RNA sequence: CUCUCU
RNA sequence: UCUCUCU
RNA sequence: UCUCUCU
RNA sequence: CUCUCU
RNA sequence: UCUCUCU
RNA sequence: CUCUCU
RNA sequence: UCUCUCU
RNA sequence: CUCUCU
RNA sequence: UCUCUCU
RNA sequence: CUCUCU
RNA sequence: UCUCUCU
RNA sequence: CUCUCU
């Protein structure tokens, strides 16, 4: 496994991503 | 905007803290006698912080006292100190009162205790373990699963750090508190009750609080409303707990993050002359920024390491950005950041069982192309199970955060002219 | 010590009443006809303390004028009188005037009132009820668990008592009391306006009070005074009366202890020409116990019964030594006490429902070994919530409390040397 | 259940005995 | 024993109860024109009775004033009247003024309200549909096993009922109210909260609170503790709510069982110049059984029934032995005691669709050989779930709850001589 | 099914009865 | 209808203050060196108003005179001023001492202090911060739910304001208030205590009673009069005023609603030759939408913005229509008002870092077709939680208040003939 | 979430909206 | 709310009546 | 608990002392 | 929730 | 006065 | 020289 | 609570 | 002498 | 998961 | 004509 | 809080 | 003018 | 929890 | 102003 | 579970 997603920390306009295949099944 | 008098006044307020620290560390290499190069050590300041840290942690105190450890006195504390003559490092331990500690502290606050240059330096110190190592036996242990690592900002601030340590620490280390708490009560049933259970229901209360206040849409708080509502908790909030931690991956709560620079950047400011208590300071700002931009920190470097792998580790442990984007990162700094999988470098501290024949000193490339503001909150995310459910579906990966919020050249000190990036590997922990 | 004037007056006072109590006594007996052996009847004696308290009781009187009852006139009293002829015993039920009962308490006592002798009866009666009984009904239907009984001290003494009777009642019963007067006000919502609603605050107000005077330690001081705060209370301050309660067990409240003896021993005693107004009286000191020690009383036994467990039932009541711990108890007497479960024994009350032909009349062994001076303290104890519950963690079974205070020989009067007990069942009521 | 500590009525030294494994639970 | 008052003040209440419900049914024997045969009617004395609740019942008056009936007026009740001539009896439908009946009732209170009176005619009738009928319908509606039937004594009791009609209810019906609550609960989310929220919060908190005093043990007094702790309970404490109903039948709670007569008997005995003020009453007491042992009551029988099986039943409900053990029932009456199986009778009302043609008119034999005092209370018992598990592996078939408490024979007014019974079916509803 | 255990209404000595084979296994 | 005096003595005040602000804003133009549009600039009217709030502020004044800011004399304000020549904007810092300000203010005040302008000019600057920004965040940081905003209105309002401060906010800031109180008190013990607690004890007082006056309905008015009775109040009561304010959504309090202009409008009114001593004046009256009728403002009007929606913005605050209904504010001023949502405009203020390059200046249509007077009300709306939350089930969407008040003609000055309204979106910030 | 309800500032008659499906569950 | 009790201004034999259901609960 | 602060009966110069951990908070 | 520790 | 990226 | 039944 | 800051 | 619509 | 019982 | 440091 | 009801 | 150790 | 509605 | 022992 | 939507 490792980090997922992401920790917003700076004020920056970005596409947050996630990983589906696992996160949204559980 | 009638803040604009409350803001000089934190401005003028955490300038005060940043002057104090500063000329304390002045105080603490002075008496100490380290020459510019020994004194500009990361290893050096962050074996002051703990000075500062172990004399001023009363609840430490106490159990030492009371329990005196073995061959170990409570009365003094130590910590590794590197010196250099003919060119090469050694480590001597020293040993140094408490209460001497203590009292330097008080004088250089003018007399005061300022507890807010503990709480940031510990914020540093959480900062730099959260960006060097992974506690993923703690999140096993209690059960939470390690697939989970970005929630776990702040997760080795003691309990000691006011607000802002419970403001700045992520949503997981509250939730992974939350499950130490169950676990201690499924152990025995005297718990919740008692002279010790009147004391252990209000630190819950508050606890519960500060998450009721970090989180961000209406359906997980009041989830965490109601599992706060149960009198006796247990296995069936257990897993309500695990979900609401769960849930933080997708609508994530509003955690603060902050600029905590090391003592070594503060003392090295203050002997330039530089008065933060005229200027001010903001830990959001450019302030740490421009500082860390002329300045300059010299570390310890292992054998057949890359001393900007160590750099950039302790740039990230600086500004909070171990769980930041890599891409925003890279382009913050202007150079491509290595994430922690091919990071060719251990730990900045320098262990006991350490041979002083083969490191050598590098200086910390503590700089960035870019700079920008860091923010405190979430993201945009515009039964209750259900309903939260229902929001991560709706998630697609181009939802665009901080519409208009662009990152400022150094030069632009005031923000006029924000700059838009265009867009690899994304996760440090990955 | 300028107290001694303040405490040979307090003497004289209490020696005054005990002579008007002992004199009202003969003075009922020789009224009454009643031979010596017919005059030392504990139950005549208790009959008799019941027409004082039935004729002096002004809102009962009151009551029973404006709501007559049914077929029982609300001008005289009645009480069982047991009499021997033949040698045979016998109960048969006496019609006396309300106001010949009152003109004879006032005219034994120089034409006063007297209303310390009444409240010494009442708390007389109230020893012996909790010595005799156990009310745990009203401790569950109230909501209080059964489980503490050490508390419900005096809860048989109704309000009519004077401070005196609050002083000795225990922690228990004033919270009963306090949970009654909240279930008052659960049931309806008139309460605590209106004229009634001030007469019902200010009873709050003082009852509060005297168990803020109770206790002892002042975390518990402030909880009752929080609670106390409340103008409307309700279910959360149920529960902290609950707790408050609860703590008890573990931090008691100071309640005073008295040898309230039965008016059958003040009428032998005056008899025999003794004068306490000259040689004084203490309701803690020796004078009760040497009082016990040259005075017989008998006692009607009930068939298959043990004259031994009906005289210990007897002494503790008379000593108020119904929740005393059963090794100094048996220590002071000289033999050990047997707890309620085994004692053979129902209450020394005869009821209506009961034949007057296999009854047998016994001595009572109201004799000591030792003699102690009752002690009105709870014991050394050296959120507010959690504070409390932390103080009940440090007690260990081995705390002393009165360091250096004894029991003394009866022929030691001034108590010049203590005994030290060297320490099985330990609960009356267990 | 029953009765669980004391109600110190004599001026005597003495161990005033509590029953923790029900008391200090609750 | 200072209750003596108090007992006789109840005494004199309750007596004065039942002289205004006695002189309010010959009130209306005497205005509806009834003869003495036709005013012993136990069928004309339960419409009366009905015709009494009805007119009382507050909310069911607004309902029916701001909701009109269809054909029915709001203003007016009715209910069936049989009257005797040329000896054969027929049903006629009377129309009555609910504000007559209300002044008609005050009236005979001296202008009282006197709501016991209600309350102990609904207590009646609830008695008389408990051991009538079996409302397993309703128990597997709101999932509870139709298994139980013990527990559901005073199921159909309004809530209207005062302190009393919850005291004498079971604990089936506090937990039918419970899961009613929680399915209500579970249909809809904007319940516990807003203006209703409010009201529907302390009704819960009202009712769990008498079902909390109105269990035994410690453990599964906890347990409703906990239960009530939920902010917003749902289907796991639905089961545990299953549970502790579940748990009752082993450990009961304490239950108050009364005799209720009918309104017949009562204007008999105030016919015949009984007067309960002075003389007292009590509705545990030897009063009911002797007011039944003299007091004549006729009721009418259907074609091909026993009278005898009616009039066991009648007496059953009348002494609340609904769920009484058949053996000491019968040896209390005297007569062996049919349970419902073989019960060859139908419901003591009589229906609208029903014959004026064949029906017969029988005394009722409501005479008991032996009487016996009323308990209130349940039977010796002596994580928490597996606790009350535990003790109901405890108990044996053989404990003997009540030692030493007998019948009385009915010349045994204050039950001197207890009479110890020797011990076939054992339960009514089986 | 049916009345399983019982409702104490007199104050008389007793044993009273349950059926195990039912109530205990549930 | 004795007011006549009492109202005229009342506009003759007003309009004392109201020439006494437009005379000082015609000495600080003078002083300043404006010209005509230059002194119509609403910017540099709200920097006029912030250098006298600023000069006055006593506390602010102190705190900056014994800590000192950094590189900010606290002698002296600063504020944006902007100036045209050459047809171009650019603004520049002016430096002016706060003892001339305080100079002028008193001067042109016939040498009083006149705080009634002060808190006028307060309340004008609240409206405008509240047409123009939301303050979600402090009301999430607060524990609050961020989903009312219509009781946020004078949020932004300081404690200097006087009784029409108070007066002027909404419930919610009182709430907002009370929370801040209660955190502070969960924050530390050793507050409600001390010489600090007696002051804070009256502040919670006086507020508690502003809110107590403020509300409309009983069962309310007793609700924050119950929690007004906590001493030392905690999270219960937290809830209780979290539900209080939730309550004020459905039963609204007594909010007042002024036409509080800026100093632009009275300014150029006087420099007309307008006297409102004589002629009087009224915050609710015709007298603000007639001087708004006659009077010109120009403003400045950033890149790709409609100075159309800006217009309205500025219409809104100085007519406190923030939160009133879209369809009546549309009809009032007779042109459909845009929601905040759709708003193509920022602040009215220019931040420090912002281009004076690409900005022109544009007339605000300050114009209404038809005017009304201002009502304090809040509307018909005709335990006691229960009975709270029955109140919200009741209302429809269908309940019309202020029956027969109607809006007027701008020709109808005396309001002789109310209009009708005939009634999409219809909320501000939605 | 947004603005619910109304804040009565001119007095005209009208019908005060507030939303239910949301401010009555609640 | 409303006028509750009254304010006697004629000398005439009266009942002067009260709403107790809210006065005397308060 | 015990003796808090100081009575002054002589006249010296000195620094009176209090124990504020708990005076201060109440 | 970009500029203000808590 | 201890330490470790990734059960 | 004003006015309004009913937060 | 339409016309009156507080 | 600061600022921001909408965690 | 190398150095710390639980 | 009494006495006790510290509920 | 051993010797004094309140 | 009543009474009961221990839901 | 046998004798007292609540 | 209705009624039914036992899904 | 014959008379009552849920």
């Amino acid at each position: 496994s490792g980090q997922i997603s992401i920790q917003p920390t700076f004020s920056v306009q970005r596409n947050l991503p996630f990983d589906r295949p696992t996160i949204m099944a559980a | 905007d009638g803040e604009r008098q409350n803001a000089t006044e934190i401005r003028a307020s955490v300038g005060k803290m940043i002057d104090g620290i500063g000329r304390f560390y002045i105080q603490m290499c002075t008496e100490l006698k380290l020459s510019d190069y020994e004194g500009r050590l990361i290893q050096n300041s962050l074996t002051i912080e703990r000075m500062v840290l172990s004399a001023f942690d009363e609840r430490r105190n106490k159990y030492l006292e009371e329990h005196p450890s073995a061959g170990k006195d409570p009365k003094k504390t130590g910590g590794p100190i590197y010196r250099r003559v003919d060119g090469k490092w050694r480590r001597e331990l020293i040993l140094y009162d408490k209460e001497e500690i203590r009292r330097i502290w008080r004088q250089a606050n003018n007399g005061d205790d300022a507890t807010a240059g503990l709480t940031h330096m510990m914020i540093w110190h959480s900062n730099l373990n959260d960006a060097t190592y992974q506690r993923t036996r703690a999140l096993v242990r209690t059960g939470m699963d390690p697939r989970m690592c970005s929630l776990m900002q702040g997760s080795t601030l003691p309990r000691r750090s006011g607000a802002a340590g419970a403001a700045v620490k992520g949503v997981g280390t509250m939730v992974m508190e939350l499950i130490r708490m169950i676990k201690r009560g499924i152990n025995d049933r005297n718990f919740w009750r008692g002279e010790n259970g009147r004391r252990t229901r209000i630190a819950y209360e508050r606890m519960c609080n500060i998450l009721k206040g970090k989180f961000q849409t209406a359906a997980q708080r009041t989830m965490v409303d109601q599992v706060r509502e149960s009198r006796n908790p247990g296995n069936a909030e257990f897993e309500d707990l695990i979900f609401l931690a769960r849930s933080a991956l997708i609508l994530r709560g509003s955690v603060a993050h902050k600029s905590c620079l090391p003592a070594c950047v503060y003392g090295s400011a203050v002997a330039s002359g530089y008065d933060f208590e005229r200027e001010g300071y903001s830990l959001v700002g450019i302030d740490p920024f421009r500082l860390l931009q002329n300045s300059q920190v010299y570390s310890l470097i292992r054998p057949n390491e890359n001393p900007a792998h160590k750099s950039q580790l302790v740039w990230m442990a600086c500004h909070s950005a171990a769980f930041e984007d890599l891409r925003v990162s890279s382009f913050i700094r202007g150079t491509k950041v290595v994430p922690r999988g091919k990071l060719s470098t251990r730990g900045v501290q320098i262990a006991s069982n350490e041979n002083m024949e083969t490191m050598e000193s590098s200086t910390l490339e503590l700089r960035s192309r870019y700079w920008a503001i860091r923010t405190r909150s979430g993201g945009n995310t515009n039964d209750m199970r259900t309903e939260i459910i229902r929001l991560m579906e709706s998630a697609r990966p181009e939802d665009v955060s901080f519409q208009g919020r662009g990152v400022f050249e150094l030069s632009d000190e005031k923000a006029t002219s924000p700059i838009v990036p265009s867009f690899e590997g994304s996760y440090f922990f990955g």
